[PDB]
């Protein structure tokens, strides 16, 4: 009976939450690397908002809209990016291990009850989405209503 | 076309909404081999009752026990709480509701021709039922895991999904081409 | 004894309801994004996410192809970092399954054709269906352009 | 002893020759659908040589400078998208697999041997490029000198 | 019996010699790019494949973390063809090498953080490092820009 | 790639060697050395349709192939039983040679009648399928023959056809966008 | 996020959150919670410095962590010396002190002589390299404790100021732009 | 500046030279345990002959045999060819002959200043011959794999590569340079 969340067992909790704290100061560090000089401005589209989002998509592993383009920025994204990689390749080698190991105990095919909880979150985030939406366009329509 | 999408939006939502009430209300969800009116003998069952097929009971349904308490089990909590949200089968129930609020919605709005958030509501809820019968049949699946088939009636409530999901996003066209041809005039 | 694989032999690591699942979770994320990208006449449009376009994106997500296009949007941001989230779970999981297929063998060699055939059937059959859709939308604007001279 | 060329084993060769031939395939196709319309004529850059690009970096999963735009191109796209995953996957797998169960036979880290094929090609691929990089520059430099 | 990992012990799955030479490889691939995307005048530029750049885009091409940039010449397109080939065998061969390790025990249970200190110890380093960077940049400019006025 | 008299030979040649490559394939019996018996197992050369002894008791001695053996041959669902007829059938390689036949049709009566710049584009649609087809008849006898070998130069007569037919079909859609390029240019003037 | 009044506050308020919650996790031993001795194993709660007895035979018994254990402690390499020794002196934790006050020393002195501008760029890289010795603390102490248990709430007062210090830190560099913004502006008129 | 960008070049390419030919011609390759003048004892080898270290026989230089034919083995070709490779050090010695090109390049490109192709060709040898060094190390590496450390003239070696790819790369700067001036005068 697997958990829930049990595709999170290949990597221990205290990786999960050094993930999380270091992507936020991978964050900072390349918003402030990048934003904080007066003589750089900017010529460049990393504030805050979209520094989360490099960073986020740096460790996912999917396409960036924009790249660091000054020294200390791209010092940033190196960094983060060999952290990303070895980090997915252990994910993914510890899940191959595990797999293995169960299957040479003394029903062969991934079952839904193994990456229900991976669905649970993507349906949770699409509805969260959603009612940031309908918030975002309620609160603009009582500011446009209420101007005029 | 106004007319034809429109018409098109107001079928839709109606052959959703009746596909998944029939596959809420219908048996045909799963065949399986299992004891009934609590001999093995392949049945088939839906979400609140399974029934003895081809077998000496033929035809004799016997309400699905969500709770197997034969041992008095607990172990975890998630269990407990899987189980309770399969056997109120909550998701299914509000994909109906939120499909027959959006209906309401669709019909509603020719009355008001002037308020077009009516039309907005409606896509919203079109989308939020698709999502409440994809949470419904990741959990039906999870439960029935801790040979089988499925029936017509899981592939009725499937089949719901991807038509809910298609008039959702024509009615959010007519949502935003209403604001467009507003603003044409405006700024003319 | 081992018998000789099917053609669809690629998609045993993932059970058939992950597979249906995982369509249903791509459309359903697909309507999302077109529905939190455009739905605002506020943003009316700065982004480009249509709903071919929210399809293709979240396509390529799945994929891991990268991107023409990236959400800017709080909302929309969020329904891409769920989906990528979901993704990167998903493949590892087929990966990691398909290596515990190929060590332990229940009742180590090459992959043969065999094992991949119907990928490549997929394929072909893909590229006549480009070639028919095209085919047939040249010869509608054929038809169309002679008839409005 | 590992042979230079080793790193091929965990795919079988008739897998890699139907590769090439249907790379070939999807980049003819892709050019075909692209460009053969008077009626799109271009608003995209996809042609032959730019296909054939688009193709290659679809299956080494690496960035796109263009991507398909119209409904048979993005088809075309779709399925060779589908054919990389399941065949890069499949690498990575049954390489996994030859490395655990040679591991179970009764030093541990891979050596050069086992890779020095890669390295030959990647460097007989940077001469070559440099070829045709200086080849061109003399045919364009005596182009323009015979020119005035 | 098992010992505590090493801090570099993300190293294990490659023999130094392999991480030697991908560092080198990496260097001739980035130093041939510059010098077949830039040398010729007659492409004066139309490209951006300055060094620095080349040098950007081979580290993504090894992360395999897209590009901002493409190349278009076909040497230039012959060089990323090879670097993404070789980046895709290594990348497979890391993975597969410490699924094998992680597998088998030689003289399962989740990867702890002690798996993956260097790594940590290594992204830090380096964010402290692009911190000086950027702080001296900003005070050269600082004591230029009033030594002129 | 440059003027319009060399690109009609090309295409006409390429075509007619991809024709002529395909053909032979199809006709000839060296696509696979493997032991086998032709009437003890010894070295044999096979093709699509026939295999003959090499270098054993009697050489030279053909034997239809086996594409459904008798005596128990312990059956097989619908999928490997219609592998087995499109195998035994040789339709994809025989189809790319009628392809390739058809486009080379079309590509000698575009010299008749030159406006019908249709005639060229139904050329390069002909070549491109004939090497689709070609790719799906090699998957499945690659698959067919595999449940020590070496395949023989008909086989690699057919990879070969193939990668022409591409090259030529590539060449023809290169004609047909050049061919109402200049169309525009006039109507302009 | 919005004008200037708010932003000192929020700021100020946040340096001072993060160093309480900082030199609370420094100063108070709920760090861990393990079956251990403090003088038979029995559950403790453990810090930094020392750990004492949790429903024991004597509870509320404190004895210092043996960083350096003696009776055969088997030895090690100067990789794992460093790592004990850096764990003993819990110098990044005490370092993450150090640079929080030394940033609100900055905020705070920030109000007088307002036209030093780069007193706030200062303070915003001292809130942002605390968080990171922070980071690398956690790392260390989690790496040593490892070499059934629950991390208590100082590991957690720990784990929240460094969260507060970043976004502090980002707050700073905010002001810093918008300060530098503004002087182009009434240069610029 | 001009002259500084030639200095640099200039001293780089002599030193990448130099650090190559010692890097051949010295023994300190590779540390490890093996008989001399074919006991175990710890050695230093290069590429074409190794020593005995701190032995009876410490200071005694044998010839590497690059074709241990004791059992009059072949196996198949390709080892053969790699060890017919590894044995002549083509590609070391072709690293060295295409680093002497480039700087002699570099010298004859002050005496004609007007023909600016002499200067990429020096870049081109220097990129060469960084190419030929990484060939010869995994070529090396390889022989050597069908405990042990590296000493300072496989680093020699190594740290040749490195600095031929700079003066590489400032080369092709000043081939840039020079034809950038040129326009900027013929634009004028
Ligand atoms: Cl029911
Ligand atoms: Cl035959
Ligand atoms: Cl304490
Ligand atoms: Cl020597």
């Amino acid at each position: 009976k697997p958990g829930v969340f049990s595709f999170l067992d290949p990597l221990a909790y205290e990786i999960w939450m050094c993930i999380v704290f270091a992507y936020i100061g991978v964050s900072v560090v390349l918003f402030l690397v990048s934003r904080f000089s007066p003589y750089e401005w900017s010529t460049n589209e990393f504030g805050i908002f979209n520094s989360l989002w490099f960073s986020l998509g740096a460790f996912m592993q999917q396409g960036c809209d924009i790249s660091p383009r000054s020294l200390s920025g791209r010092i940033v994204g190196g960094v983060w990016w060999f952290f990303t990689l070895i980090i997915i390749s252990s994910y993914t080698a510890n899940l191959a291990a595990f797999l293995t190991v169960e299957r040479m105990v003394s029903t062969s095919a991934l079952s839904l009850s193994n990456v229900a909880g991976v669905f649970y979150i993507l349906v949770g985030g699409l509805g969260l989405a959603m009612l940031v939406a309908l918030i975002e366009f309620c609160y603009k329509s009582r500011a446009e209503a209420k101007r005029m | 076309d106004r007319g034809v999408q429109m018409l098109l939006t107001t079928v839709g939502a109606f052959a959703a909404f009746s596909l998944m009430t029939i596959a809420v209300g219908t048996d045909y969800w799963l065949y399986s081999r299992g004891v009934c009116k609590t001999e093995e003998v392949m049945t088939h069952s839906g979400l609140w009752r399974t029934c003895c097929l081809e077998g000496n009971f033929k035809g004799l349904c016997k309400q699905i026990d969500h709770f197997p308490e034969d041992a008095d089990y607990e172990a975890d909590t998630a269990e407990y709480f899987l189980r309770a949200v399969r056997a109120s089968s909550i998701f299914p129930i509000l994909s109906v509701i939120l499909l027959f609020m959006g209906g309401l919605c669709i019909a509603a709005s020719e009355f008001y021709k002037t308020r077009h958030n009516i039309i907005l509501s409606a896509g919203i809820f079109f989308v939020s039922a698709g999502l409440s019968n994809i949470i419904g049949i990741i959990v039906y699946i999870s439960a029935n895991a801790g040979s089988y088939s499925y029936g017509w009636s899981f592939y009725f409530g499937a089949l719901s999904f991807i038509i809910a999901e298609m008039v959702g996003v024509l009615a959010v066209h007519m949502f935003i081409d209403r604001h467009k041809q507003l603003r044409a005039t405006a700024r003319a």
